[PDB]
């Protein structure tokens, strides 16, 4: 077929091989564990007389050039152009029946597995291949379990093609197990290998999941509700403050957090809008509230460095002055009586607005709301309620 | 990370990736060892090691992490000089006797004055603005005495709960509670951390009445698992160890 | 009953988990069985533990802890993959070791500690890791050696601790034959140092060793050295290099506190007579030429540079001329020494008087007397004054001679006026005469 | 070029002198916000003799800009950083590093 | 250190406390089984999970026989547990047969004969302190030849048709020791030098002669009291792929031994006086050659024509005629 005779010309026998592949896989198939431990030892030494007798005949290295031939197409439907629509349909499954044959010859067999070090470097230049990918993972992982001397061969590319494996086709488990092995080798350990696995896959921080304490962060808010809308009773501008009694900056290894802002409900619900129920995420952490920390305003979970007279860090006795304006679109503060030249604006105004403040441990603030909820220590700038 | 207990499949990846950092760091890398203490930080060991809705695998992959980077090494050093006994002969060893006093009571196994020599127990700080590579050598440094504190308060509630023989263990099953807790308590016990009062309440967990110094049931009578009966197995095999050693010491100082 | 006691609670325990249920685990039966026997055999703990107990006195303590640490590093380097890293390691640790001075002084501390059994693993790795092809990490092949011919020398004990790993030596002893200042870093240097001036280990020898140094010996006389015909030597016919240091190791196994053991004598001489190549292309008794032949080819050889050096302190310079006069001067010495006694003779023992006419057929005395008469290379003054020096290593040398006159005083001896005569004309006379003209200032 | 912000201020007049010891505690991000290194972790303040290259310049200066008592934002771009080759098995290559850096104290 | 060293060797390895009988029958114990109250099928007891482990432990598949410090002691135990040992009452002796039945009822009721016969088998001919260890509980279970315990074995080896534990006994017979006159002479030497003996007593000459009894003994206790299906299938095994004649080895070792009696006569026979030594290994080779014509003897006694005609035509007849002129000279 390659040397491109007519189809019809030569023959494929494609169900002779997939029933022998079947077959050769269920002679070749381990013992059972529920066997009684006499049967369990005989069924083994049958297995291991079988895959000595398959070596010393040469069997691995024919399995190994049918895989190699079957391996110039790139997938099924090339095979049925080339071959016919048939051998098209048969070719991934003679594949992975290839695989698991070689799988199963080199299984548990430390001779055989050594044997197979020379081509441990065949092996591995097909892994990116979504057809073999599977069958060459197990193949490796067999023959780095079984062979020290075929773990000597492994080096720098191979462990960086096996890790280019897990950052192209995802979160495969096995590859792990695979660089365990190469790590570990029968209470041994390959200082190279290690190394080179750490080196090459710890600092992206890219793939593997990436672990963290997080201090829980609560938001309160007063039963306020405001809004704007064309032909309704609400007024548009609002003013009211915080002050910081106390604050601890380092309760726990992580910084404390302290924000202050408003936040927005989706649509009239008095629901808060597009943030999580609990976790660490306070005001600013999302497209719906807008907050400010001393020295950064916060918008969906983004924070901006902006200025002010001896900016600073939210401690003890600030007074933070939060300014709403629904009219044109803006949310301003002001700290300690000094402005902060930073503002938030043309944000969506469709749902209803309240004051909020977020937190880790350690704080003790006290809203001022105005009235009899709070007297204010600044006065409100004019035109704001 | 208390979801993966529902979330199977980032479970089974994360588990093989707290292996992977075993494997990476096994057999005293200290220099991978290092590295890891940036991925796995201290707070979050403890906090694995405490936490009581952990999923099992994690639970058990957390607490080989902790061994595996921070006390493997000198475990496995002061394990390999076990059976060998270097006695010097100083006025503390000739102070030495058989029994302790006139009634020949055996004295609580490894409580005592022992004089042969050990391996010297070093650690280096973890810091990676530091540019110097001498803490390349030893394992990194971590908190011992919270450690210690730490292990004997949840083994004694383990004790106390699992004799209950409660629907709910920690990780899931009795397996998953007891075999990290008491590899990491044995592990503390060969480097030899615990002192005095500390092995004195650890003895009483293990057998109150046995250990009773000159009701409670301890952990040799609580209908255990298979792999804690290895475990258990493993930590007498030590206190017998610990007999021995004495024996040798005090036939030294007779001599 | 309340226990009273870890070992009876351990023995309750212990029978009681194996009556309440069949332990599925075999690890699990085997670890609680273990323990049960140690709490029945709270004797056999002494008994293991007595031999690994050593005390040592309050001056001792930081070199013994120093020691220990080394010793430590060692045995956790057992657990990874051999590198250069772990190369360079293993030889500041050895190093560290063999500069402690508890060493020295304690050696029985040393063998408890079983230091030689961890260098020997070591070795064994190293060596197994590409033992059919070029073998990798050379040096700590080197260094091990050096250590295990220290740790010979150190005590007799030592030395017979070391004495029952020999089977495996001898199988290794062409690891580093060829290469020079390989000398005393070898399998077959650490073998000669287990034998080395011990009379009852020279004794225990047995024959399929001294076999194996003769099959080995045929093999080196038979066919030329590979590795020195890849750097560009002559293709001559045998292995001059390797055979020296064979025979340098049946001198070793054959004579012991400057007396020969006449069972490994007798062994050695039938095993060489049995294998003739052994004696090299001059004796091979077969179209050959003499000994003195065979000196004055060495001799030719070294003054023409051409085949002396390859031609693309010895280094990849191996002196073949120098060389070949070493094999067969070391190849006379095994046989001088390998000669019976006056005393045996005189008692008129068959074996001794085959021995000494098998040698008497071997060696000529005409080639003794020649080889003797060769005139010696002389150290000149040049018209500057300097010391115009020759390099002995890639010439005739004394020592050759020295061997040349064991050989006759043993096997032949002196034993009429007309022959002392002679030799002292024809061989003594001139060497003494020249060595008393080398009695200026500079040239002494 | 390690850029200094404040976030609580010091004194404003005791700096770290040539020959004296600073203890700082410090928490190091990567410039995408990823937490790699930190003292208040392991509960043990950070000491450094100035001038005698004993951590990486970026931190050194950017310390040394810094009051007592002083906490700050320090940026050091990977010049000052570990570089082109980074720290292998933390750092990757030509990476910014932000430290969360307060003086505890001069000694 | 001297101190130490001495007193090791000479009070903690010369103490001795008894333990093995008591040892057994704990483990031999059921616990409190109507207590559980389970009353399905009765768990075998400590003892028969012990001799499980080491009867699986022997049939894993290996390429050589791992020296276990466990299976050594455990098998030291059982035998000693056995065995329990001027003239006696008929009463007496009778109480003692049906205690050492008892005892032997012990292990075989829990797997020992095969647990033995599968540590032979996993021998692989090759000698060792394993295979000493096994040869002692084989004969501390078949001491008094114990017909139970013979048909147990024999109805194991039919079943699992073990061409390995006739392939083993035979190497064990080749590998062996005899006398070694190279070795006497060579200590001899040594001892006119005046070196000190570091072993107590130079025991290279004659390597194993309590090995060998062992071995002997055990092959003449599974044909005692003239059992012919032992002293037919050690002739031929007839369900067997291969068949090892074992009373041809056997008659082959009694040939080499009875060479080396004759070399040691040789050797002393110009001298006047017998040294002590060889007067010892005199003594060690006549046991050795004693113990293998008891075993011939039981090979073919109750008369077992087979045995007798392999015998016949066997070297047997060399070895009878050295041995009668050894015997004629030195009396």
């Amino acid at each position: 077929l390659s040397k491109k005779a007519k189809a019809s010309t030569v023959d494929l026998p494609i169900e002779s091989v997939s029933l022998s592949l079947q077959d050769l896989i269920g002679y070749f198939h381990p013992p059972d564990e529920h066997l009684e431990h006499e049967d369990k030892q005989n069924r083994l030494r049958a297995l291991k007389n079988r895959q000595n007798l398959f070596q010393e005949e040469g069997m691995i290295n024919l399995v190994l050039e049918c895989i190699d031939r079957l391996h110039v197409y790139s997938s099924a439907a090339h095979f049925a152009d080339v071959a016919g629509r048939e051998a098209g349909e048969s070719w991934k499954s003679i594949l992975n029946s290839l695989y698991e044959l070689l799988a199963a010859l080199i299984r548990g067999n430390r001779k055989n597995c050594a044997q197979f070090s020379g081509s441990l470097d065949w092996l591995i230049s097909r892994l990116e291949r979504l057809e073999a990918s599977s069958g060459i993972l197990e193949v490796l992982h067999c023959v780095l379990v079984e062979s020290p001397e075929a773990l000597n061969i492994i080096k720098e590319g191979h462990i960086k093609s096996i890790i280019s494996l897990l950052d192209k086709h995802g979160r495969n488990h096995k590859v792990l197990d695979v660089l365990c092995s190469l790590c570990v080798c029968h209470g041994v350990a390959v200082r190279s290998n290690q190394h080179l696995i750490c080196d090459n896959l710890l600092p992206g921080r890219d793939l593997l999941l990436q672990t963290r304490l997080v201090n829980h962060v609560s938001s309160m808010r007063p039963n306020i509700f405001l809004g704007v809308s064309e032909g309704s009773a609400q007024y548009k501008k609002w003013y009211y403050e915080l002050m910081v009694d106390h604050t601890e900056p380092f309760v726990t290894a992580e910084a404390t957090h302290l924000r202050v802002g408003w936040a927005s409900t989706e649509g009239y619900s008095p629901y808060p809008g597009g943030g999580e129920e609990w976790g660490g995420n306070g005001v600013g952490d999302d497209l719906f509230s807008y907050g400010f920390d001393g020295l950064h305003l916060w918008s969906g979970c983004i924070a901006r460095t902006v200025s002010s007279p001896n900016q600073h860090l939210l401690r003890t006795d600030d007074v933070i002055s939060c300014c709403l304006d629904l009219s044109a679109p803006s949310i301003s503060f002001r700290i300690n009586g000094q402005p902060v030249q930073g503002m938030f604006e043309n944000f969506n105004i469709d749902g209803l607005f309240f004051p909020v403040v977020s937190f880790s441990a350690g704080i003790k603030v006290r809203f001022l709301l105005g009235g009899r909820h709070g007297e204010f220590k600044f006065l409100p700038p004019p035109g704001y309620a | 990370i208390l979801e993966l207990t529902e979330q199977e499949e980032l479970l089974k990846f994360h588990y093989h990736t707290l292996r992977l950092y075993s494997a990476v760091c096994a057999l005293g890398n200290h220099r991978v060892a290092h590295a890891l203490c940036s991925h796995v930080d201290e707070p979050q060991l403890l906090y694995a090691i405490e936490n009581k809705y952990m999923p099992g695998l994690l639970r058990a992959g957390y607490y080989d992490l902790l061994i595996d980077i921070h006390l493997s090494s000198y475990a496995t050093a002061r394990l390999m000089m076990n059976n060998e006994y270097i006695v010097p002969m100083t006025e503390e060893t000739k102070s030495i006797t058989l029994f302790p006093d006139e009634n020949k009571k055996h004295g609580l196994p490894g409580i005592g004055l022992s004089t042969s020599l050990r391996p010297r127990m070093q650690f280096s700080s973890p810091s990676f603005v530091s540019i110097s590579n001498e803490c390349y050598q030893y394992s990194p440094e971590f908190p011992l005495d919270i450690l210690k504190s730490k292990t004997i308060q949840m083994l004694t509630e383990a004790v106390k709960e699992g004799s209950l023989h409660a629907r709910d263990p920690v990780g899931g099953t009795t397996e998953f509670l007891f075999v990290p807790l008491i590899k990491l308590f044995y592990t503390l016990l060969i480097m030899g951390i615990f002192h005095n009062e500390d092995l004195k309440h650890i003895l009483q967990l293990i057998e109150p009445s046995v250990f009773k110094e000159a009701p409670k049931e301890g952990l040799l009578q609580m209908k255990l698992p298979e792999p804690v009966k290895l475990q258990m197995c493993l930590l007498l095999q030590y206190l017998c160890d610990c007999q021995v050693r004495h024996r040798i010491e005090a036939i030294v100082a007779f001599s | 009953k309340k226990s009273s006691t870890l070992q009876q609670l351990i023995s309750e325990t212990m029978v009681r988990w194996a009556q309440e249920s069949v332990i599925e685990d075999p690890e699990l039966v085997r670890a609680m069985f273990v323990l049960l026997h140690r709490q029945y055999d709270g004797i056999g703990g002494l008994v293991r533990a007595l031999p690994k107990t050593y005390t040592i006195n309050g001056v001792s303590v930081e070199d013994t802890i120093n020691l220990l640490a080394s010793l430590g590093q060692i045995r956790s380097l057992l657990s990874v993959r051999m590198g250069k890293e772990e190369e360079k390691l293993m030889i500041r640790g050895l190093g560290d070791i063999m500069n402690n001075k508890v060493f020295y002084q304690h050696p029985n501390l040393m063998r408890a500690l079983g230091m030689h059994e961890t260098v020997m693993e070591v070795m064994v790795n190293v060596l197994g890791g590409g033992e059919s092809k070029e073998i990798t990490f050379p040096k700590m092949v080197a260094n091990c050696c050096r250590f295990l011919c220290y740790f010979c020398r150190i005590s007799r004990q030592n030395q017979k601790a070391m004495f029952d790993h020999l089977s495996y030596l001898l199988e290794n002893s062409s690891v580093g034959l060829a290469s020079p200042a390989m000398r005393g870093s070898t399998p077959l240097d650490v073998a000669a140092a287990s034998v080395m001036d011990n009379n009852e280990l020279a004794l225990a020898l047995r024959e399929p060793d001294l076999e194996k140094v003769v099959r080995y010996l045929a093999g080196c006389g038979l066919q030329s050295c590979q590795m020195l015909v890849s750097k560009g030597y002559p293709d001559i016919g045998w292995n001059p290099v390797e055979g020296e240091r064979y025979l340098d190791f049946l001198r070793f196994a054959v004579f012991c506190n400057g007396e020969s053991v006449e069972e490994n004598a007798n062994v050695v001489v039938r095993l060489l007579i049995r294998r003739p190549e052994c004696f090299g292309p001059a004796l091979r008794g077969e179209g050959g030429n003499g000994l003195l032949a065979a000196m004055e080819e060495a001799i030719k050889i070294a003054e023409d540079p051409s085949r002396d050096g390859p031609s693309p302190e010895e280094d990849d310079t191996i002196h073949m001329g120098n060389a070949i006069m070493t094999f067969y001067s070391a190849l006379i010495d095994l046989l001088g020494r390998c000669a019976p006694e006056m005393h045996l003779i005189h008692a008129g023992k068959g074996e001794a008087i085959r021995i000494r006419s098998i040698l008497r057929s071997l060696i000529p005395l005409g080639d003794l007397v020649g080889v003797i008469s060769i005139a010696f290379q002389m150290p000149t003054i040049a018209k500057d004054g300097n010391v115009v020096e020759p390099d002995m290593s890639a010439g005739f040398c004394p020592d050759h001679k020295a061997a040349m006159v064991l050989f006759l005083d043993s096997v032949y001896g002196i034993e009429v006026q007309d022959f002392l005569l002679h030799l002292l004309e024809v061989g003594f006379l001139p060497d003494l005469r020249a060595a008393a003209s080398l009695d200026t200032a500079a040239l002494s | 070029g390690v850029e200094i912000e404040t976030i609580s201020p010091g004194d404003g007049r005791t700096f770290p002198k040539k020959g004296q010891t600073c203890v700082v505690h410090y928490t190091g991000m990567l410039q995408n916000g990823k937490k790699f290194d930190s003292s208040r972790d392991r509960n043990k303040p950070f000491k450094f003799r100035i001038g005698k290259q004993e951590v990486i310049k970026g931190f050194e200066e950017g310390a040394a800009q810094m009051s007592l008592g002083q906490r700050a934002k320090l940026t050091c771009t990977p010049d000052v950083a570990y570089g082109a080759t980074g720290h292998p098995g933390v750092i990757p290559p030509n990476a910014t590093l932000i430290f969360d850096v307060e003086l505890l104290n001069l000694e | 250190n001297l101190f130490l060293q001495g007193y090791e060797k000479s009070w903690i390895e010369t103490e001795e406390h008894y333990f093995e009988d008591k040892l057994i029958e704990d483990l031999a114990k059921p616990g409190a089984e109507p207590p559980e109250e389970d009353e399905g099928t009765k768990r075998v007891d400590p003892l028969h999970q012990l001799i499980l482990l080491f009867s699986r432990t022997a049939l894993t598949e290996k390429c050589k026989l791992e020296e276990d410090f466990l299976y050594m002691a455990y098998a030291d135990i059982m035998a000693k547990s056995c065995h329990d040992e001027e003239v006696k009452s008929f009463e007496e002796k009778e109480m003692e047969k049906q205690k050492l039945l008892y005892q032997q009822a012990r292990l075989h009721d829990r797997g020992a004969a095969e647990m033995v016969l599968q540590t032979i088998s996993a021998s692989k001919g090759e000698t060792g302190p394993m295979v000493a260890a096994t040869l002692k509980l084989g004969i501390a279970i078949l001491n008094g030849g114990n017909s139970t315990v013979q048909q147990k074995m024999l109805d194991y080896l039919k079943e699992k048709k073990d061409v390995g534990f006739f392939q083993s006994l035979a190497g064990l017979m080749q590998s062996c020791s005899v006398l070694d006159l190279n070795a006497f002479e060579r200590q001899n030497k040594a001892e006119g030098l005046g070196m000190v003996t570091e072993e107590g007593s130079g025991e290279k000459v004659l390597q194993d002669d309590e090995f060998t009894c062992d071995l002997f003994r055990f092959l003449q206790l599974l044909c005692e009291g003239h059992n012919s299906d032992f002293q037919n299938y050690l002739r031929t095994q007839t369900g067997n792929n291969t068949t090892v004649n074992i009373i041809i080895s056997t008659v082959d070792y009694l040939l080499r031994v009875q060479e080396s009696i004759s070399d040691f006569y040789w050797y002393y026979s110009g001298k006047d006086v017998i040294d002590e030594q060889g007067q010892r290994n005199f003594s060690k080779a006549i046991q050795v050659a004693k113990q293998v014509f008891n075993t011939l003897t039981e090979y073919i006694q109750g008369p077992c024509t087979g045995n007798q005609q392999s015998l016949a035509h066997s070297r047997l007849w060399d070895a009878v005629v050295g041995f009668l002129h050894v015997f004629a000279h030195m009396q």
